């Protein structure tokens, strides 16, 4: 019930910029959004927690924005090992992640 | 004597947990005797440090030292809402002694400042 | 650090309830939600419920509301910060939609707002 | 050793009194002894409530606890201008356990919101 | 114990250095045992001072007494300039009691007169 962008891609040395938009019972001004960088099938990887906060480890690339009807993935300055898939969730504080379409790169 | 309750909160998160007369020199009485002093020597101990910081009678103080990097490079959400302050000690326990050491002088120049502040 | 090791790759037909494991090494077991995710293969990514190793909380999705059990065993104390816990969860009527690789991660923080979040995973068994 | 002249107005209002070394174990050395460690017992004894209620080197600090009447029902004018200190303190001495408590607690909460007032 | 280090400067000007347990009654035992307890005496003699004059967790405390010109003739100049703190105490040593006297009103006074302001 969470859409997000198609697809998009670019070269090394841009950027590019996930969007994660939905109806008003998942997005977003009243509950926080992650962003995962997840091969499909294999350990995925927690890039952003509630909105825009990086998680231990992440490279000052990876920044996050969220306005009133849509949070945004800017992967800043792509890398090869950058072009896998990537998944938003929806929660809050007392609930769970409710996974988006997905978008690759 | 005092109080243990402050330990209550031992392995919460370091944002929940700060949220008769007569002398006989008997073997007992020995031992009563250095238990009395060992307890005003560690109290002023610590409470002299809080005096020389400018922080005499305050549980939590802020200070105008800037908190160096390369102390901690964690976040803080990965400080207050994860390490339990028995743990976050271990971690910082190498520049304690540096930060003491800062502490005490910031305290020291904001005292010439208001020296001079006040002569006005 | 850490490691969540699950179990093994065991599949089944349809009507069976398939136990998956998930025993942890190098953290505080009951300080960090347990929390399992599945990726169907003509599905997306779906989230299936957290259970608090400590409080004995839980809490899962309406697809799975009562489909899956997931239980875990008190920890084995390894020192004052590591422990060696153990999660298992089953599935009720299972057919082959549920068909597909399914994980166990452990929680973001132990307070605030995202205290809950699947922030490392574990390695992924394989089903039906 | 520090002054009996607060005492002077034992019988006054309220109002009126508000405004060599070596150590030798003999029968006199060790009574001498403890009266020097009994002093600077009782002394943080009453300067650790000072300073964990937010008033170290204050004579007169006022709180925010605000006064429960049932205490005492008595007038501003029957209290500082009629009874002393030393008869105030019996008609009160079952609340001072429960009146130290809060006083105790107002001043924590009082930290933790100047740490988030002066964060900004 | 502490530090000798602020004797650094004895010779300097005003402007300039301002700017295991169990206890044994054996002879060394009695003698490290009221070295422990001579500490802490002394310490607090100094500190009970600083507290009564409203100066506690305060290196520089500016007061409200005004320099009586009979205690010191000299310049600002002469003094801060010029004199040390150890030949500085030796011309005033005879009003040192006649000064920390006013000090201790002073406090006194400072406290009343906010009690009277904070009840507004
Ligand atoms: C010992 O260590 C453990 C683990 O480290 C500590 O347990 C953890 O505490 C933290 C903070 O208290 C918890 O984070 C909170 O999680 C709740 C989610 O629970 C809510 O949702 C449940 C399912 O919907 C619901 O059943 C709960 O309702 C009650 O029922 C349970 C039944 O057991 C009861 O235990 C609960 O306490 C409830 O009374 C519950 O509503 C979430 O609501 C919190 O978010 C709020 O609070 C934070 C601030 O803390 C704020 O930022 C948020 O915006 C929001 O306002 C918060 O995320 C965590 O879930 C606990 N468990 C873990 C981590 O496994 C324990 O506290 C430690 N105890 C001691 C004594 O040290």
């Amino acid at each position: 019930v969470l859409t997000q962008s198609a697809s998009v891609s670019g070269s090394l040395g841009q950027s590019v910029t996930i969007s994660c938009t939905g109806p008003n019972s998942v997005c977003c001004s009243h509950k926080s959004i992650s962003w995962y960088q997840w091969p499909p099938g294999r350990a995925p990887t927690l890039i952003i927690y509630e909105d825009n906060e990086r998680a231990p480890g992440i490279s000052p690339r990876f920044s996050g924005y969220k306005s009133y009807w849509s949070a945004y993935l800017t992967i800043s300055d792509l890398r090869p090992e950058d072009e896998t898939t990537y998944y938003c969730c929806s929660y809050t504080h007392n609930s769970g992640c409710v996974f988006g379409t997905g978008t690759k790169v | 004597a005092v109080f243990l309750g402050f330990l209550g909160a031992a392995g919460s998160t370091m944002g929940a947990a700060s949220n008769q007369h007569l002398l006989k020199l008997t073997v007992w009485g020995i031992k009563q005797l250095q238990a009395r002093v060992l307890a005003v020597e560690r109290y002023l101990e610590v409470q002299q440090l809080l005096g020389i910081w400018g922080c005499s009678g305050k549980l939590i103080c802020c200070t105008n030292v800037p908190w160096n990097s390369s102390w901690s490079n964690k976040s803080l959400d990965e400080i207050w809402n994860n390490m339990t302050w028995l743990q976050w000690d271990k971690e910082i326990n190498n520049y304690t002694q540096l930060i003491y050491r800062l502490i005490e002088e910031s305290q020291f120049q904001q005292e010439i400042n208001e020296v001079e502040l006040l002569a006005l | 650090q850490g490691q969540l090791v699950q179990s093994g790759a065991t599949t089944t037909k349809p009507g069976s309830s398939v136990k998956i494991s998930c025993k942890t090494s190098g953290y505080r077991f009951n300080f960090y939600h347990i929390n399992w995710i599945r990726q169907t293969a003509g599905r997306g990514p779906e989230w299936m419920g957290w259970i608090s190793p400590y409080s004995g909380d839980k809490n899962l999705a309406p697809a799975f509301q009562d489909r899956v059990n997931m239980t875990t065993d008190t920890e084995v104390p390894v020192t004052s910060f590591t422990s060696t816990g153990a999660a298992y969860m089953e599935i009720r009527n299972l057919t082959s939609d549920d068909t597909g690789t399914y994980f166990c991660a452990k929680g973001l923080l132990r307070d605030g707002s995202s205290t809950w979040l699947p922030y490392l995973w574990g390695q992924g068994t394989l089903l039906t």
